[PDB]
């Protein structure tokens, strides 16, 4: 297990994924030609994880670039590493889907869906040992949120035996105000239950509030919350992409970190946004994550951390000890050792130590339950249906989306009751 | 009587070992038809989705 | 003959391999070509060494061993390392895709597919042997590989080679190194599905032998390159009355039969001296009686118990280097009236001893001091059921809710294995309670 296959759709999906593919770029000493250009032999050692090897020593991404809207293919392409990805890898449709779910999952998607498909399996074919898939997409407009999550359903029918990775960005009203959104995410999830075996929920009302009251800009751009997102998921794939020992590949973070199959959305967390048993205390705090929601309101079944940079281990298992003791009812007693942690050597561009948080907190319900209001705020007057109801749409399927993400609330509610004795 | 149960705790093995490698193989196959068996219960509904467009225009 | 073949199963397995190896070369003045000076006949012969060492014409000695992993990336450090001429490619074999930290992978899905390659190869060095006596496993108990493919090998060994004997070296796991959350799943299991195919398994405790590292040898954060070296330096003490020679050497085969009273009850208590650093051992020779001593200090021992709060069915005295029989029993009578230990009614009470004369050897730029005598005590106590309990309780608080079941039922496993092996060990813990009742 080596290969990962990445794929990005739609405008929040291609954007995070292109901010992505800059930062793993330059840690790897990666130039937008795709030479190497570094000096550590650590670089190179776990390439191939996410690039493949084409003739005249050339680095090329294992993406694939999807979307119904075009104009997007040329924000990637005109791009810092615009010409470092593999040009019959962009899939791109004509009309796009304009915040619709059902266009993106049954109808206008349904018909570009078999050309990715092709894609994929070319990549896919050429793999020496394929562990499996991440997407990056939002869950609140269209063509990531519905082809998305069908290219998620359709991915699992040809490789059911391989990871299936997400990072999707939840929809919040304080960055856009598409008033549908609420319905998007709710049936994205109803999805991504059912079918993906770690989502890290990155949440656009966290990347907010952490934009303006922690780094103090007054109203944040799409360019200042991925800067926090790129920071993260270079974070939750340092394990996957150095040589370590912890969550080295998908399925063996998976074993770690889901201890129910249904229970698989992460809070992702970064610090900074400095000594070691203040990064611990930062990485653990409810300012810190990336998802809004605060890990005194539940419990931690299960968290991973990830230290980068110079710094003494024998200092870290120190301080990862320290916080277990003095958080102790925050973590499940019925789960031992449940809080893993990894040391890379290799400190990310700019900062000299780094801390990056994945925890499977029951605190997560304050997010779906957030999303759930949204929803029956409008699903209960039967507003706004039309739109899904006219491309084939039943309301007996909206309503197993809201009982499906009632139940998952449900659920890490009883675990987060649950007790040993 | 050595050799008899020298030979009864291999012949034992060996039908305890076989009779579980194959009730694993029953097991994964039976959860791996469960989920695809569930995965094509979408694509009738899709098409079903997709019908109750054209049969509404 | 009297042939023995080590196989290492998982990286925990592999690593260790590399430590012991690479310290029986430098304890028999065996080269990284393989090549042997003192080693007069050329092409095999009938010596000591030969026991763990076939020979090549060309005067190659071949580790008479099989590393296995269901991935390459370790045992291709083996391939291109020091010692990748000391073994055939043959030895040596991997497949692609690990076993995720999951029993059901390593014994089944995986597993199953590099099973008979395995088993194939092991009969080659099998084939080799005039007068093969057994196996030592190599293996982690909280790893896939480590803890599935063991036990599916162990049980396909029993098949193959009959009652042949199989000794286990054991990596119970510990969360200072500990890289999964369901190590006590895949312990309980290996343990179960193991326990009538295995004759003797020494166990040893990665916290145990992470404290010592700490404590004696003053490493601040002990590596697993930190704790194979200790790790090599045990295996090496029990391993070396069958590669030496020797008038008051004792074999293991002897001990043996003292250390298992019951087939269930093989697991014996390893407790190994002097760990002690190079600025502490300079001007500090450590006598007989003070290394015996160390024996009974259960800071020296290789799995986290208390001795002292159980009863004793054995205890063997393992030494090593400049040991003569008369400072032993001095030592020995010295203990007994000093310290706790109790004996069940049904055994008698005499300690077995036996001393080889090759001095304890360093692996260079090491930890360890070269130290002029060493002992491993090895002993038969009640008190080892406590790492049973403490391993048994973890499971149980997982298991009550069923997490992490799911990884393994969707490779194919039943909930009745699980409590079907618990009950095992359940049972063995009460078979440890019984032992050190007396007698009516
Ligand atoms: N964090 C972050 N969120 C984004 C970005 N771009 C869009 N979004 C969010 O994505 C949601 C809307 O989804 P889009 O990705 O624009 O929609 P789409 O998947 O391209 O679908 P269509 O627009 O219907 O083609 C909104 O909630 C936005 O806040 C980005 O660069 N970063
Ligand atoms: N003492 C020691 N323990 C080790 C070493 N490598 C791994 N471990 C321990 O072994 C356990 C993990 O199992 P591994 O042996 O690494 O895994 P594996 O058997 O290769 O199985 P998979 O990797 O899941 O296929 C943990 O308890 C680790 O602490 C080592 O070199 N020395
Ligand atoms: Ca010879
Ligand atoms: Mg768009
Ligand atoms: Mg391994």
């Amino acid at each position: 297990m080596r290969e990962i296959v990445h794929i990005q759709a739609g405008q929040c999906g291609n954007q995070i994924g292109a901010k992505f593919w800059e930062v793993i770029s330059d840690e790897h000493g990666i130039d937008p030609t795709g030479s190497y250009h570094g000096d550590s032999d650590l670089q190179l050692e776990r390439i191939n994880v996410y690039y493949n090897e084409a003739t005249g020593n050339k680095y090329v991404p294992r993406a694939i670039l999807v979307d119904l809207e075009p104009g997007t293919m040329d924000s990637v392409r005109s791009g810092p590493f615009g010409q470092i990805f593999r040009p019959d890898n962009f899939v791109f449709g004509q009309s796009g889907a304009g915040n619709n779910w059902a266009k993106g999952h049954y109808t206008e998607g349904a018909e570009l869906v078999d050309s990715v498909l092709d894609v994929v399996r070319k990549e896919s074919e050429s793999c020496d040992c394929l562990q499996g898939f991440q997407l990056t997409h939002s869950l609140g407009g269209g063509t990531g949120s519905g082809m998305g999550t069908l290219l998620i359903s359709k991915i699992r029918e040809e490789y059911p035996d391989r990871i299936m990775n997400t990072f999707s960005v939840m929809p919040s009203p304080k960055v856009s105000d598409t008033v549908v959104e609420p319905y998007n995410a709710t049936l994205s999830v109803h999805q991504l239950v059912e079918n993906t075996d770690e989502t890290y929920c990155i949440d656009n009302e966290a990347l907010y509030d952490i934009c303006f009251r922690t780094l103090k800009l007054t109203t944040p751009t799409y360019g200042d919350l991925n800067h926090l997102v790129s920071a993260t998921m270079s974070g939750v794939t340092t394990c996957l992409r150095f040589p370590g020992q912890l969550n080295a590949d998908l399925r063996k973070l998976a074993v770690n970190m889901v201890p129910f199959p249904r229970l698989h959305f992460f809070m992702p967390g970064f610090a900074p946004l400095l000594t070691v048993p203040e990064l611990t205390q930062q990485m653990f705090d409810s300012k810190n994550m990336m998802a809004a929601c605060d890990p005194r309101h539940g419990r931690y079944l299960t968290v991973a951390a990830i230290f980068r940079g110079r710094m003494s281990m024998k200092e870290v298992d120190e301080q990862m000890l320290n916080v277990q003791n003095k958080n102790s009812s925050y973590f499940v007693e019925w789960i031992p050792n449940n809080v893993k942690t990894a040391v890379c050597d290799i400190p990310p561009r700019g900062l000299k130590m780094s801390a990056t948080f994945i925890g499977n907190s029951t605190a997560i319900q304050e997010l779906f339950k957030r999303i759930s209001e949204q929803f029956t705020a409008m699903f209960r007057r039967k507003a706004f249906l039309h739109w899904y109801t006219g491309e084939g749409m039943d309301e007996m399927e909206f309503t197993e989306a809201e009982s499906n993400m009632n139940d998952l609330v449900s659920e890490y509610q009883q675990y987060q009751d649950a007790t040993a004795d | 009587k050595a050799i008899e149960e020298n030979n009864n705790f291999i012949k034992m093995a060996k039908e305890k070992l076989a009779q579980k490698m194959e009730s694993n193989k029953e097991n994964r196959e039976a959860h791996l038809a469960a989920m695809l068996e569930r995965l094509q219960e979408k694509d009738k509904h899709a098409e079903e989705v997709r019908k109750n467009k054209e049969l509404k225009e | 003959m009297r042939e023995c073949i080590s196989i290492h199963v998982g990286q925990a397995g592999v690593q260790i391999g590399n430590a012991c190896w690479e310290l029986y070369c430098l304890e028999h003045g065996i080269q990284p070509d393989g090549q042997m000076p003192s080693d007069k006949t050329i092409g095999g012969g009938d010596d000591s060494f030969n026991t763990f060492f076939s020979e090549t014409g060309a005067g190659k000695h071949v580790p008479r061993a099989v590393f296995v992993d269901l991935e390459p990336t370790v045992i291709d450090e083996v391939r291109t390392g020091t010692y990748r001429q000391l073994f055939h490619p043959e030895q040596l074999i991997t497949g692609k895709e690990d076993a995720a930290n999951n029993y059901a992978r390593g014994h089944y899905t995986i597993g199953k597919e590099i099973i008979d390659l395995v088993l194939d190869r092991i009969r080659k060095l099998a084939d080799q042997c005039t007068g093969l006596q057994g196996f030592l496993v190599f293996h982690s108990f909280g790893g896939g590989t480590g803890s599935g493919f063991t036990s599916l090998l162990m049980e396909r060994l029993s098949v193959d080679y009959g009652k042949k004997s199989k000794l286990e070296f054991s990596i119970y796991p510990a969360p200072q190194v500990s890289t999964a959350v369901v190590e006590p799943y895949n312990s309980i299991l290996t343990t179960h599905t193991t326990l009538e195919h295995s004759d003797c398994a020494f166990m040893v405790d990665n916290e145990a032998i992470y404290d010592i590292c700490r404590r004696n040898l003053d490493i601040e954060r002990p590596t697993y390159t930190n704790l194979n070296r200790l790790i090599s330096q045990i295996v090496s003490s029990i391993t070396a009355s069958l590669r030496f020679d020797g008038a008051l050497n004792v074999d293991l085969t002897e001990f043996q039969t003292n250390l298992v009273p019951y087939p269930r009850i093989h697991f014996p208590l390893a407790t190994y001296a002097p760990v002690i650093s190079a600025e502490k051992a300079y001007h500090e020779q450590l006598s007989v009686a003070e290394i015996t001593n160390a024996c009974f200090e259960p800071a020296n021992q290789m799995v986290k118990c208390d001795p002292r709060h159980g009863k004793y069915m054995a205890c063997c005295l393992l030494y090593r280097g400049d040991v003569v029989p008369k400072d032993v029993n001095a030592a020995i009578a010295t203990i007994k009236t000093k310290r706790s230990i109790q004996f069940v009614d049904w055994c008698p009470t005499g300690f077995k001893v036996g001393i080889n004369y090759q001095p304890p050897t360093v692996v260079p730029g090491g930890d360890l001091a070269k130290v002029q005598r060493a002992v491993c005590m090895l002993s038969n106590t009640t008190a080892i059921a406590e790492a049973w309990a403490r391993l048994d309780h973890k499971f149980d608080l997982m298991y009550a809710k069923r997490a992490f079941v799911h990884w393994y039922v969707g490779e194919g496993m039943e909930e009745g294995e699980f409590s079907e092996a618990r009950e095992d060990m359940a049972a063995l813990e009460k078979d440890y309670e019984e032992v050190g009742v007396d007698s009516v």
